[PDB]
């Protein structure tokens, strides 16, 4: 539908004419409905946890990373999960990187604290590195399962008026989703950057800004961790130990 | 008086590790459509929480200026300047401006309304 | 004569935290601390944990000597008071935190702090990338990798229907601090120094992303 | 001629709002104020300048305002009025201001159509953002005038209810609303 | 009761468990109408006042800005 | 609400002008007006 | 350094830092119809190009 | 002759940069100046009038200007911006100035 505007002046009779099309508008309208961005963030965990059923992954994410025997699984869950962050980013391309190899680390003396997944090259192929413990003690963490993150109205007015997935399991596969993700964002600076590049990025993640808004902000959907804003209670005040008497005349990240 | 203090010592909150805070990223309205007046009355309450700012003009006089030169030239420099296109232009970015807010709050937008805006040009006429 | 019950509770709750084994973000006040210190004293299985906690308030006095058998007994106790894994390094969480609570003066507003003193070679993250970079390359993969994106309707219809009732934002907040304990607890572990800045500008770098 | 007359009219009060901005003593144009989030003092100045200009305009005996006025520049969607980027009132007797600057940045950056040696000239993008701004003031003070004229539920009842504008000006203050630029325009909207 | 009715009656349920939160909004819903056609209400003989109101709500007091003032 | 009147009565201090206050601290759960509004709501329905 | 810093204030500092390493936001960002206001910079009496050889 | 026009609208314009430089009340020329790294004052005096007369220039309408500047004046490489002697910004609303000496120094 179009809606039709005319302007006319006190000096004549002419009317000056401009057609509005109300599809911008209902775009608009329904990009700022809670219930839709939730709607999409929910549909992609649900077509995350379906890829995992047909790929037989039923198994909860905490008892698939407690089996150390069955390193199989592990790999073909970071693998799809991959796949999954590679397809939404491209929608394109359904099999991830034709060849890549997988080591499990079950130890802290080589581990990386912050990076639980990780990428390298062997001069001959890719490989991942995934560090079972790490995913282990995300995935074990007890959860804030009866707290309220801040319409009363509508449910007053209402009164007068088949898997089995618990919120543990759903915030799990998420938990491992952005992790992926975060992974996958490594792992792209990597493969379209070089390795200097990627272990540049691994020990300032400022880096990401540049080089995924150049192509990913006008090409891909929206990225998972983006869905909310986050920051650190008290920063400031924790921050205060470095402290620059700055001049910021390349600020590329606010 | 030590129960007291006491009181007030034991409800001394301890140390913390800190935790991720969410921030709302976009002020997301809710499924169902509001009316121009409950909108304004949540605004309203929204904004009676915010800090209002002190404003002191140097003088109590209306701002004014009599410089002809300056004034004649102004007039000059947009002299070839259509006022139909430009007062177009206006209205059409008020319009538009306008729309896009209401979309973006799910308020539902009265045509009627706007065009009793611009009625002011027939009571003039007419009168 | 106190209640066994209401003390367990809040003992539960503050080590909780101070393990880090939940997410579960309560204002704690000093009642807690004086409920939990007495709960531990008052039970009789739990007064290797309470001696282990008292030590802390002198930091020139350090772990007590435990032979292998005491420190699987205080482990089965952790377990237990949790009822959830659980080791020698949650222990070292709990003591260090418990520390810096006991040595942290009476105030009115909670103060905010980050995992420190736990686990010699004080190293950053570099050095680390590089060492146990090759420790990692020196491992043989297990797996050669050499795919269905099913959009059956029905399906994505009852998994939205199951996901439906869950409040996306707690899940969000579980997963997001989740990573962040994770990685802190890496961090302090591994006895590198954590940079909070890298990681509020990962969250700004999403901000920034998202706005084009 | 009558039509020249007008313009030279309409353009002539164009030109003194520009020299009255001028005056004002003003380190950016209006554009870059309303981006510029971190000075508000500027902002605050220029839309009570304009409201104080279309004042002496509406009311020609007026030539002095009130020196203070309370004002919150408006940043989140949730403390926003649609269609009202500026609102003036006042409590107490002190004038109070509410400023949307992410609507009105909106309003001043949208692509208009455009179907000596001092250097000194003016563009077109310029001067429509001048007389926009004068518009969406003019309508603020409208409401203001209505506000002052009936009470603070006729300023109310007008917010949600724009008829007031035909009905509450009477015609003997037709000449008085005539002195105001938004009437010499009408703009409708035709479903289409 | 019947304020609360006529709400209820003339702008449906929703509107009638707003009204049952703030009773502000009853104002701007009879006055439209009844303001004009009907006769005066009873309660409006006499102005009633909390005493020593301001107070009591001292408790709640806003640094406010209040551009929509619908409610003296 | 007598027992609650006398212990506010009683604990307060003497002063020159008279106190106002409101009934409070009688009768665990903290609820507001649209908790119960829903809540006693069906407790309603449910009766014929 | 003036036109980065009407860049900057213009498009934000994101349209800035990318302007200071991409300088054809000097012809995109410069829309025709502040020509006129640019065409007052003595910047704009120029061209300097370079070419291999 | 109309490109003695032109040429008169830029030796003009060239003019009145001279004279708003004589105005501001300078000890010595400006390569003189550049080369005094003592004196900072005089330096970030000359690069913020130079910023305030091609801002009037840009917006005729705009006749005064900020009285603050913050200022580094840089004189090693490694602080130094190479194509970007002088770099103009502003973080919380106050104005942000970086002027690479040597750079100019080279240049004039």
């Amino acid at each position: 539908n179009k809606v039709r505007t005319v302007t006319e002046i006190v000096n004549s009779d002419e009317k000056i004419q401009k057609t509005y099309e109300l599809a911008e508008f209902d775009l608009k309208n329904l990009s700022s409905l809670e219930s839709y961005e939730t709607l999409k963030i929910k549909l992609a965990l649900s077509k995350y946890m379906a890829m995992l059923s047909t790929l037989e992954m039923t198994q909860p994410l905490l008892e698939i990373f407690r089996n150390k025997a069955d390193t199989r699984q592990i790999a073909a869950v970071v693998f799809s999960t991959l796949a999954f962050i590679h397809n939404r980013f491209h929608p394109l391309v359904t099999n991830f990187t034709n060849k890549m190899e997988f080591v499990v680390t079950e130890t802290n003396d080589t581990s990386i604290p912050g990076e639980p997944i990780l990428f390298t090259e062997n001069e001959g192929v890719l490989l991942c590195s995934v560090d079972r413990p790490s995913i282990v003690k995300m995935l074990s963490r007890e959860f804030d399962t009866e707290a309220l993150v801040n319409n009363c109205n509508v449910r007053i007015a209402k009164t007068f008026g088949d898997f089995s997935i618990t919120e543990v399991e759903a915030t799990q596969y998420l938990t491992l989703l952005l992790t992926v993700e975060h992974a996958y964002l490594h792992y792209y600076i990597f493969k379209n950057y070089g390795v200097f590049e990627y272990c540049k990025s691994l020990t300032d993640h400022s880096l990401f800004t540049n080089k995924l808004r150049s192509t990913m902000s006008t090409k891909t959907s929206n990225l998972l961790l983006s869905k909310f804003k986050f920051t650190i209670e008290d920063f400031d005040k924790i921050n205060s130990n470095s402290v620059t008497s700055g001049f910021n005349i390349y600020n590329f990240n606010k | 008086i030590m129960r007291s203090s006491f009181a007030r010592c034991f409800n001394s909150p301890i140390m913390r590790y800190a935790k991720i805070v969410l921030l709302q990223n976009v002020a997301l309205q809710r499924d169902k459509r509001t009316t121009l007046e409950e909108l304004l009355i949540e605004r309203g309450e929204k904004i009676q929480m915010l800090q209002p700012q002190q404003y002191i003009n140097s003088g109590t006089e209306i701002p004014f200026c009599d410089d002809a030169e300056f004034l004649n030239r102004l007039l000059k420099h947009i002299d070839p300047y259509p006022l139909s296109r430009m007062y177009y232009n206006a209205a059409n970015t008020m319009f538009y401006t306008t729309m896009e807010n209401y979309a973006v709050s799910n308020c539902k937008f009265n045509i009627e309304d706007y065009n009793n805006i611009f009625k002011v040009m027939e009571n003039i006429r007419k009168h | 004569l106190i209640n066994m019950r209401r003390y367990r509770n809040a003992a539960r709750k503050l080590i909780h935290h101070y393990s880090l084994n939940s997410t579960s973000s309560t204002e704690y006040k000093i009642s807690d601390v004086v409920m939990t210190m007495i709960f531990l004293l008052r039970s009789e299985k739990y007064h290797s944990l309470f001696k282990l906690l008292e030590t802390t308030f002198d930091d020139y006095t350090c772990r007590p000597q435990m032979t292998q058998v005491q420190t699987d007994t205080l482990l089965d106790a952790v377990r237990s008071l949790l009822e959830m894994t659980i080791d020698l390094t949650t222990v070292d969480i709990m003591r260090s935190s418990f520390a810096r609570c006991f040595n942290s003066p009476i105030m009115r507003y909670a103060k905010i702090v980050l995992l420190q003193n736990v686990a010699d070679k004080r190293t950053t993250l570099e050095e680390l990338l590089i060492e146990r970079g090759e420790k990692i390359q020196m491992l043989q993969p297990q797996q050669y990798i050499n795919i269905p994106f099913c959009d059956d309707a029905e399906f994505l219809n009852r998994l939205l229907k199951h996901i439906d009732p869950y409040p996306l934002s707690r899940m969000y907040y579980n997963a997001a601090n989740t990573m962040f304990y994770t990685t802190m607890e890496n961090y302090a572990v591994s006895n590198c120094k954590f940079n909070i800045e890298d990681y509020n500008n990962i969250f700004k770098v999403m901000e920034n992303i998202r706005k084009h």
